[PDB]
RNA sequence: GGAGCCAGCGAGUCUAACCUUGGCCGAGAGGUCUUGGUAAUCUUGUGAAACUCCGUCGUGCUGGGGAUAGAGCAUUGUAAUU
């Protein structure tokens, strides 16, 4: 019954922790998102995340990655107000470090002085 | 090694034999010699003490003093 | 006879919480779970769905031993230091949206009236149900 | 194609000033709220007839105004910005909507240590 | 995290706009309509913090620690880009 490890996100993640704090070894994944992700889940918050059924771990994943569909109110996300299209996002993962190292190198484009001393200290 | 933090059929057969032989008991005691986690353990004395196998003599949330009786 | 006064704090509370989430009456906002209660704060209320009851209870019992009071004091009241990170600590009021939707909801079942002098009162009512709870609760001993 | 904030370039430049300010961070909006001084304008009546009469670039207009606003109506003029010492000369491409104008001239020389 | 709950020394407008109670809106920062005080009189019992009680965490750079950095919302100012 019992997982010692479980992989979601492309993360490890282990059963032994507390699941509203294991959650966090994701990207993007602060204690509070953790916090209110699992309450909208309702799943119980006191379980340890290797407790967790499948079909409990898919709605959660299922709502990291669309949070404005269950009314959380937006000036909770860490994208609000996105520069190419005014959409509100969450960023995880790996996409993490790929929308940064992408503002920059556009600053960089552009010839902006954050852009100039960024790169001249590298 | 690591403490456990899921209570499986062996250590709770355990635990209902050894913890009568101990003159004093609290948190720490059962986090030392037995080996479950400490969150288990403030599981483990709010159950025996309503099962009656240990008498409480203070209680104070930061400390913990039970005794065989 | 008894009053409030003759009741211990951490106790009179408990069990008005208690009675009052029963009856269901008390109108909830509705945002609770993602509200912190205060920009001091980090993480939201521990006790998810008891929370509010619990302050609905403080706030009662506070303002039946005092002559009247207002939104503005309950926020110093509540208030607590904050981090501030690597600078040194600081006192900061709590969250005055809470505190002003827990005063409309009590006086909608009548504990609570408004004042002359501004603030809210306890009501003649408010006193016979506080009482009530007090001797139950020495009772119970 | 370019597009800033969820508007399209071609509809950009038709724009006029006070409806841009509406997609605009809250820096920008509290600035024209506050009411934007007369100094702009001056500029802007000579930075337009600079491309009205243009033979095909407009060639260099130069300000001081390192403090203003980078606004639609004035993509693809070319400005000298002055550094407080020399004139640094840029072309307003779109990507730039937004920023201020002294951000494109540096005011003081990398510390080297050589 | 919730609950309990206690000081002393200051300073404040008509020259005009200082210290601000109370009601309403807002997650918050904050906004808005009124009010008392030229003060042992009103803000102010400055209901301060450490502290006390009940819970969660369990010795793991951990839920210790919060530098560096991204996005957004406000306030002062003629003007916040470095």
């Amino acid at each position: 019954s019992f997982q010692h490890i479980l992989r979601l996100l492309n993360t490890n993640v282990d059963g032994n922790i507390k699941i509203v704090y294991a959650l966090t070894t994701i990207k993007g994944v602060g204690r509070r998102y953790s916090n209110l992700v699992c309450k909208k889940a309702d799943v119980d918050l006191h379980k340890r995340a290797g407790e967790l059924t499948q079909e409990e771990l898919e709605r959660i994943v299922q709502i990291m990655q669309n949070p404005t569909h269950y009314k959380i109110p937006a000036w909770f996300l860490n994208r609000q107000n996105d520069i190419t299209d005014g959409k509100d996002y969450h960023t995880l993962a790996n996409n993490v470090e790929s929308k940064l190292r992408d503002d920059l190198e556009r600053l960089k484009k552009i010839r902006a002085h954050r852009g100039i001393r960024h790169f001249w200290g590298l | 090694a690591q403490h456990a933090v899921i209570l499986d059929q062996e250590k709770y057969d355990r635990i209902l034999k050894e913890v009568p032989t101990y003159r004093y008991v609290s948190v720490s005691v059962l986090v030392d010699r037995l080996k479950i986690g400490g969150s288990l353990a403030r599981i483990a004395l709010r159950h025996l003490e309503k099962e009656g196998i240990i008498k409480p003599i203070s209680k104070h949330s930061k400390q913990a003093i039970y005794t065989r009786a | 006879g008894v009053s409030v006064r003759d009741v211990a704090a951490q106790d009179f509370i408990n069990a008005y919480a208690s009675f009052l989430q029963r009856q269901g009456k008390l109108e909830v906002p509705g945002y609770v779970d993602i509200v912190k209660t205060s920009s001091g704060n980090e993480m939201p209320p521990q006790d998810a769905e008891g929370w509010f009851y619990k302050r609905a209870a403080s706030v009662a019992r506070h303002i039946y031993m005092r002559k009247q009071v207002g939104v503005g004091k309950l926020n110093k009241l509540y208030g607590g230091a904050k981090s501030r990170g690597v600078r040194p600590y600081k006192h900061i009021d709590a969250s005055g949206s809470i505190n002003r939707k827990v005063l409309q909801a009590l006086e909608k079942i009548g504990i609570v009236e408004i004042s002359p002098k501004g603030g809210r009162r306890i009501s003649e009512n408010g006193q016979r149900d506080l009482d009530r709870i007090a001797a139950q609760t020495l009772e119970e001993d | 194609t370019h597009s800033y904030r969820g508007v399209d370039l071609e509809k950009l430049l038709e724009m006029s000033t006070e409806d841009f300010v509406k997609l605009a961070p809250a820096r920008v909006r509290r600035r024209f709220a506050r009411g934007m001084t007369s100094k702009p304008a001056g500029f802007m009546k000579k930075l337009r007839a600079a491309k009205l009469a243009a033979p095909e670039k407009p060639a260099p207009v130069r300000t001081h105004m390192r403090n203003m606003i980078i606004v639609p109506e004035m993509i693809g003029s070319v400005v000298g910005i002055y550094n407080g010492k020399a004139f640094n000369q840029v072309e307003i491409r779109p990507e730039m909507l937004g920023h201020y104008l002294g951000e494109f001239s540096i005011t003081y020389t990398p510390v080297r240590h050589g």
